[PDB]
């Protein structure tokens, strides 16, 4: 269906101002209600979420090379070979 | 070589674009594994990521993840990540309400007011916002006030 | 007198005669009995099928009303309580299929009786968040659940979930995490002995050097904290006698309102551009510098220096479809409010949706 | 190519600070020059812009009836009967 | 039923999430149409169609339109529209750099200054953000600086 | 002796010996002659074909040194400078191929001397941007364009593009649009006339009622400009002879830019929020309103009352695709600079790129 009404006697609004920003309104709510809900800022908030094989983050030193050689052959030492890029996005 | 991290729990705290980093409080029971919440930011340091779309995050979050636990990490990332941005959802349409100074003193009395038989309820309608109990703090007071309300 | 009003929306305190504690009637009416006397049974429409939602949808529901709850998600409730999980049916969000994570909210403080309560009765097990990196060799996690508790300002009143647990003892936190700032890195722990090294880092120069952001800006809100509450010998702080507790607030709005956080820590604190700096930075207050003085203050992780976070077993979804299983006839999904029309005088509500 | 990379003796960066701060630098700029680049501001701006077969912001009354009829018989009163809705999103 | 607008450039402002409506200057010579600013609006105001992607917008968009100009408009639409976020743009990642209070005091003298042989110009660089002078502006200055720099 | 540096830096000013007016050397290198003495021939790395390393990249090329441009995207130049346009051998943007609208720049001020020569010297057509409707059937913009001025704050001393053409003259404006707030509509000629019918839809009493809101707000800058110019009796202003009209600004630095324009017009300017809300609805201050006062200030489009608006015909594009044309072979498209390598004693530059 294109669209769909709803009736009833009282009605509780629990979508975030934001939202309710773009709702075509009638009668106008009162004048402040109306400013809060243009006015109101929300803000912004992002998360990046990663999943790891194993709780490294977890890892002793000793965990590392263990754990990490048991990958495959001297997988430890490379890395320690290689080292840690110098340069930072800070 | 970065230190081995021997954390548990909690989370680290850095310059680089990931800003915040989250360890899992518990390993989820059966696995070996484990997800970390590599980057989490507000405002401006999260107005960033949401210059670039869903799947190009990945990249840089595990490169500033490395930048503070050695490179080394490389090895167990599954190559799997979610990441989801507030601004972005057409159903939150941002992380939660944060007064900007004045407004509150301004309008927030306004916020609760109920428009004729609407009324209003969740996270910003309270002064607790961005937490739930804020949320349901207004959802009870709504339903008491419409519940007792003469029809 | 706006501000007295504030005081009170806030703090939760009732109407100028009785003064009621608000918390009290939520945590009766959501816990204990639900709406007490069932008014005139009437149509409810409900737009949003998050958290609050719900809840209002639920209780109102349980008192016997005709309660229709409106989402425009064609697939999810809870709203901004989101969380990454296999979804019978289709690929996992993560490799490991038994694999989940918060892309919302995911810690609950002590002190949110409403939600930590709520959580309880609906029977969700509740494990405890580490907010700061912890020694897992220590505390005593397999004690039943601390009860949830609640202190009223007034006169010694408190409410709880129910039975202590003694025997239940949060691991000692080790502070063995990052803070790596201006290509330096050192531990929690380190930093809190020694703030010099990362400070300088920022370029503190001189006193400031020598103080852990946190304090710096604890030491910073002490003078407002004084509005309100009195420091105590002790070292610890207790709310004025209501009278003043009330009015110190309203003042606190009619001070610090017009404050960004950063305007405050700047020009009031008289903190240098550097100490914002590493503040702002080592504790996230870069980004809201600007937004108002008192959504940091509020938040202010103070109060309860020995409280506790908290997180759902299974995920944060777990409260919000739990609730849903009780609303299974209310709630309609894929349904967006773009038309609200409602009759004021100086049926009430017509509510049009669009198909998601 | 997976990658490249240049040189020169001078470089001219251009790039926006918000976009810099995903950068990797080395040497670190100064510290103040980072601060700026983790701190600078970038305001969110977006435009919609829609296509119209005729230019009828430049309409008179006549031009719309007149215009209008033309499309199609009684087009005009057709609009006047179903008026304007008293819904907004103000 | 909304008046004939019956005007010529210029533009319209108007509470409603659009906000600004911009009007051609000129006509396209050789066509019988145009294309309006229906909506552009910054920060919050934009944030707002931010929380929507590229496609959905259009609708609002015209209906916003309408509360202004009145329904008849639709005859003429031709359903064609095009939208532009600038913070949803990987390389603009925003309109313009805006300092919020005190920022310019704090640190954009460094932000003008040259980083060993690395120079800075841009929009942000100049004090007249969010405009093209401002970015030729530094862009010569920078180009003065290297030309005539020791090698 | 910051505050004096910004003013230099606001206001184009050399340093203290001379003085020298930076406009003059600008459009001396950019439509003169160009990098005058072209030093030591070096090889160069500009990241960015924007309009900024356009132009950069360009002046630096013809001064014969070796120029490399990376750009990121890897089919457009002109970054934040984008048109809607039919691209050959594609879909056009809009069902007429021959539509375009601009995606970002859309005009350009008489009071930009750069950018308005810039355009001219580059070959391309100028229209005049319609910044308020106008009268169709007035002024002549058949004859010749006006060429570029300006005047530097330096003793009689100016530039132009050219020959003038007092033949040309710019339509009248009426102001027969809208402006629709509260649900309240009238034309702009209107609320000039009598700004009282929508100013109380905004709830203004009083005194401010009887006012439009751009007045409202020049009113509340008058104090601000008195800091560097001087009122004059004809109702005009002229700044202060250079020490003060220097020191003035760097006073205006050191007293507004604790503001966000918001808290300037309120604790400042003492306005109420119903003024602010109106101030910020009718003219776009609503959104800024918690930014720098600054950012608002500076753009004031006072100064020039008389001045003008300007579009380039085909689109802003235009502007950096003819510029483009030449650095034809020092434009590298579809690279992202990724890291950034310098050598800095106390080859110079390496940057890594990612294909796009
Ligand atoms: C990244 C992030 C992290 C957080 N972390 C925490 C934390 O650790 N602890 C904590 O307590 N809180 C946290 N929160 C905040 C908490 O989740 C919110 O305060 C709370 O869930 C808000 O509930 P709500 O019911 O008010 O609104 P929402 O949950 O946003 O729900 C509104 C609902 O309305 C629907 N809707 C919107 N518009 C329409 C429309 N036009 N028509 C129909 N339906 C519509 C939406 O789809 C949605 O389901 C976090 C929030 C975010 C974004
Ligand atoms: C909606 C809007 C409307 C505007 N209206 C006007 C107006 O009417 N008049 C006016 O004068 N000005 C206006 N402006 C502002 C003006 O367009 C800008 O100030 C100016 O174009 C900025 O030029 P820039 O060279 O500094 O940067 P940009 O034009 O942003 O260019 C930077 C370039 O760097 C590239 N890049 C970014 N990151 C990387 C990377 N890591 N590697 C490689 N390449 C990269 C980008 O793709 C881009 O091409 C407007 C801006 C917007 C967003």
């Amino acid at each position: 269906a294109a669209t769909q009404t709803w009736t009833g006697d009282l009605a509780i609004v629990t979508i975030p101002f934001s939202s309710l920003r773009f709702v075509k309104v009638t009668p106008p709510f009162s004048y402040k209600k109306r400013r809060a809900v243009i006015e109101t800022h929300y803000d912004q908030a992002t998360k990046v979420l990663l999943e790891f094989s194993r709780r490294w983050w977890e890892f002793t030193e000793a965990d590392w090379k263990r754990e990490l050689d048991a990958i495959a052959p001297g997988l430890y030492d490379y890395y320690q070979q290689w080292g840690e890029d110098d340069a930072e996005a800070a | 070589v970065r230190p081995a991290t021997n954390a548990y729990g909690g989370g680290s705290t850095t310059d680089n674009p990931n800003r915040f980093m989250y360890y899992p409080s518990h390993p989820v029971p059966g696995t070996q594994g484990g997800v970390v919440l590599a980057a989490y930011s507000w405002s401006d340091d999260a107005a960033r990521w949401d210059s670039f779309d869903d799947a190009e995050r990945y990249g840089y979050a595990l490169e500033n993840l490395q930048s503070v636990h050695g490179r080394r990490i490389e090895v167990f990332y599954t190559g799997a990540g979610q990441t989801q941005s507030w601004l972005r959802d057409p159903y939150a349409c941002g992380e939660a309400a944060v007064y900007t100074p004045h407004q509150m003193t301004a309008f927030h009395l306004d916020v609760v007011r109920p428009e004729g038989p609407v009324y209003f309820a969740g996270e910003h309608v309270s002064l607790k916002h961005a937490w739930i109990e804020g949320a349901v703090e207004t959802a009870v007071r709504a339903a008491i006030a419409v519940n007792e309300a003469p029809v | 007198m706006t501000y007295e009003q504030l005081a009170r929306e806030l703090l939760l305190v009732g109407p100028a005669p009785t003064n009621e504690d608000l918390k009290l009637r939520y945590l009766d009416v959501l816990i204990d009995n639900g709406l007490n006397p069932p008014g005139p049974p009437k149509r409810i429409l409900i737009v949003g099928a998050g958290i609050a939602g719900l809840v209002a949808g639920d209780l109102l529901t349980r008192a016997g009303h005709d309660v229709t709850i409106l989402e425009a998600n064609a697939n999810r409730v809870g709203g901004r309580i989101k969380t990454f999980h296999a979804k019978k049916g289709e690929p996992s969000p993560f490799a490991d299929p038994a694999q989940y994570a918060e892309a919302g909210a995911m810690r609950l403080p002590s002190f949110h009786p409403l939600t930590l309560a709520l959580i309880d009765k609906l029977g969700l097990k509740r494990r405890l968040f580490f907010n700061v990196d912890i020694d897992p060799q220590t505390g005593n996690q397999d004690a039943p659940v601390p009860p949830v508790f609640y202190k009223s300002f007034k006169d010694g009143k408190t409410w709880t979930n129910g039975a202590p647990s003694p025997e239940f003892k949060e691991p000692d936190k080790r502070n063995h995490t990052w803070i790596r700032t201006n290509r330096e890195q050192v531990r929690r722990a380190q930093y809190a002995t020694d703030p010099s090294s990362i400070n300088e880092g920022f370029h503190l120069t001189g006193c400031e050097t020598r103080l852990t952001v946190s304090d710096m800006v604890n030491q910073a809100l002490e003078p407002v904290r004084d509005y309100y509450s009195v420091k105590q010998d002790d070292g610890t702080r207790v709310n004025k006698p209501f009278k003043e507790w009330l009015a110190g607030w309203a003042d606190v709005v009619r001070d610090f309102d017009g404050y960004s956080m950063g305007r405050f820590l700047r020009e009031y604190a008289e903190f240098s551009d550097e100490a914002v700096e590493a503040i702002g930075t080592i504790e996230n207050m870069t980004s809201r510098l600007h937004l108002a003085f008192f959504h940091s203050f509020l938040g202010r992780s103070d109060i309860d220096p020995r409280a506790t976070y908290w997180e759902i077993e299974g995920g944060s979804r777990m409260l919000p479809e739990t609730l849903a299983k009780d609303l299974r006839d209310q709630i309609v999904m894929g349904q967006r409010m773009v038309r609200l029309e409602y009759y004021d005088p100086g049926p009430a509500v017509a509510i049009q949706t669009v198909p998601e």
